[PDB]
């Protein structure tokens, strides 16, 4: 992160609006239906065969929120994402062995559901600012693959 | 692939896109000069700014080309033909370009209609997106 | 695509590579296995060991879907239409891994066969195992 | 990096075997050639438009070796990849503007030319070494990017 004060403005102003209970679990799951091959890593999970088994599966919206805590953790501790990350990119690094596109693809999914939450509000410039940000959670996730 | 199900809901959330269809052709575009402003290289010769003329008709143009894909989505292949050409012969577009630009389709699509951007719509639409993506960089396959 | 060209070298470094086709496959599996070790949750059944019988014997399905995807590569689509059903339904392979392993396999081309390992034999090989890889992801898409 | 003593015993080991005149320029071709929209960027170079015109010119060739002279650099010297790099990473990142993933392509190809060069010495633990290091070099020039 860099995040100049007007991009800053504009991250922190969205979050506070964010349903980090319902946002975290919109991600997750798109990306489960939008990217089948990561349900690899919830069959853990329960029924996921259709995408809305998928979006009312209670584990799918449970660890949703795990992830937007982490990223609210991040987006506010961008000095080093990577301090803040490094227990988590063990974790799925070496431990559940997710390829780091994954948290790419993620990410972008996360840009998605809050253009979708916000809609006008997510000017392309707010979105600019997040992209940043988002980049900046997957590669702090994906460094201890080195 | 695209399947008889998703070829209905990218039959339809255009549907519902309308008029509109360069609109928003115009906004993806500006998005991705923003965010991914690595794409700027491509366009020298485009004011890449807000209000710009030269973006704005050229969302219309990405936008219709969209829309000449939905039509003849079970023949993009022949139907894109030219634009095959102009971006990987001629522009050389690096094709990680196309994820980029793909991707801010999306989010203005979503930005746009949350009623009908549903979780499989968004689904059918990536997979739309990817399908085109393949299609205008299958002469460096 | 495939051209009238890539297609004529593709049949070429493949007829030169012959009988160890399958040794090849097992090298290029085993450089996988190393070079990404993420890859190797797929296969937690295997002894991932340098001389594993289960890897050599695996190398010899995935030299023998090369083959098969070589004569009918003008029809690859049907013909890998069941290991396609297998990698991306039943097995949900990431498409970031057909990547990896296809570049395992030109290493193990160009470490073998270097006087037929031309650049544009490279890129004809490169292209077809790419096209390969589509196909194995389509059900994804 | 890490490189353990033994990756390192090795890959130390091919580099002083490694034709830095015509290596870097068989592994800067074969991008160009395998990966056509690289050639973009050298179209002040000449003709590229086959590939043999790609692999007997001289600006190909001369420019190739520049690439490994950086590369040469940063083989021996893991420690900070990413000081060594920094100047190069501004000029290719915001100043040519090269997406990163080429940056995996060169690395990648630069692997399958050191494996044409080496044959059977180029054994996959000692190719698993190599990838670290690549990686290593895609992660450090794509570093300004952020
Ligand atoms: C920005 C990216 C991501 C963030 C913030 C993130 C965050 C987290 C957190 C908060 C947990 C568990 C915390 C705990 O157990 O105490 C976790 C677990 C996990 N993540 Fe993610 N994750 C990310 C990307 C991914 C992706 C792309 C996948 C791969 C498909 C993935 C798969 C998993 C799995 C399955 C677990 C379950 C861990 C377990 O209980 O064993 N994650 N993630
Ligand atoms: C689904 C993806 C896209 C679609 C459908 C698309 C379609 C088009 C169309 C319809 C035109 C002009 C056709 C005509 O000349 O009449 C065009 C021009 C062009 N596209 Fe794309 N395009 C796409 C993605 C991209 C991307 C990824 C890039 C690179 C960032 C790109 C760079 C260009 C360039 C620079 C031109 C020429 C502009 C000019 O010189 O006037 N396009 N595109
Ligand atoms: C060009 C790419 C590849 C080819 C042609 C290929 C082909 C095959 C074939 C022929 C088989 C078995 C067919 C049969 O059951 O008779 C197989 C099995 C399998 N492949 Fe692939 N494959 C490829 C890439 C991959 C990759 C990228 C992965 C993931 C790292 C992968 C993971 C698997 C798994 C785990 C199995 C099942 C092994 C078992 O359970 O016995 N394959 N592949
Ligand atoms: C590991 C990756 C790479 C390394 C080590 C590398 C190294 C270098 C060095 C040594 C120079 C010029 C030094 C100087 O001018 O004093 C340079 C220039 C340049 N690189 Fe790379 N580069 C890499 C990747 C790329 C890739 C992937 C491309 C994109 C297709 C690229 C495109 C260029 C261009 C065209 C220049 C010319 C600079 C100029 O004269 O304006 N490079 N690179």
């Amino acid at each position: 992160v860099h995040l100049t004060p007007e991009e800053k403005s504009a991250v922190t102003a969205l979050w506070g609006k964010v349903n980090v209970d319902e946002v975290g679990g919109e991600a997750l799951g798109r990306l489960l239906v939008v990217y089948p091959w990561t349900q690899r890593f919830f069959e853990s999970f329960g029924d996921l065969s259709t995408p809305d088994a998928v979006m009312g599966n209670p584990k799918v919206k449970a660890h949703g929120k795990k992830v937007l805590g982490a990223f609210s953790d991040g987006l506010a501790h961008l000095d080093n994402l990577k301090g803040t990350f490094a227990t988590l990119s063990e974790l799925h690094c070496d431990k559940l062995h997710v390829d780091p596109e994954n948290f790419r693809l993620l990410g972008n999914v996360l840009v998605c559901v809050l253009a979708h939450h916000f809609g006008k509000e997510f000017t392309p410039p707010v979105q600019a600012a997040y992209q940043k940000v988002v980049a900046g959670v997957a590669n702090a996730l994906a460094h201890k693959y080195h | 692939v695209l399947s008889p199900a998703d070829k209905t809901n990218v039959k339809a959330a255009w549907g519902k896109v309308g008029a509109h269809a360069g609109e928003y052709g115009a906004e993806a575009l500006e998005r991705m000069f923003l965010s991914f402003p690595t794409t700027k290289t491509y366009f020298p010769h485009f004011d890449l700014s807000h209000g710009s003329a030269q973006v704005k008709g050229h969302g219309k143009k990405v936008a219709d080309a969209l829309t000449n894909a939905v039509a003849h989505v079970d023949d993009m292949p022949n139907a894109l033909s030219a634009l095959s050409d102009l971006h990987a012969h001629k522009l050389r577009v690096d094709p990680v370009n196309f994820k980029l630009l793909s991707h801010c389709l999306l989010v203005t699509l979503a930005a746009h209609l949350p009623a009908e951007f549903t979780p499989a719509v968004h689904a059918s639409l990536d997979k739309f997106l990817a399908s085109v993506s393949t299609v205008l960089t299958s002469k460096y396959r």
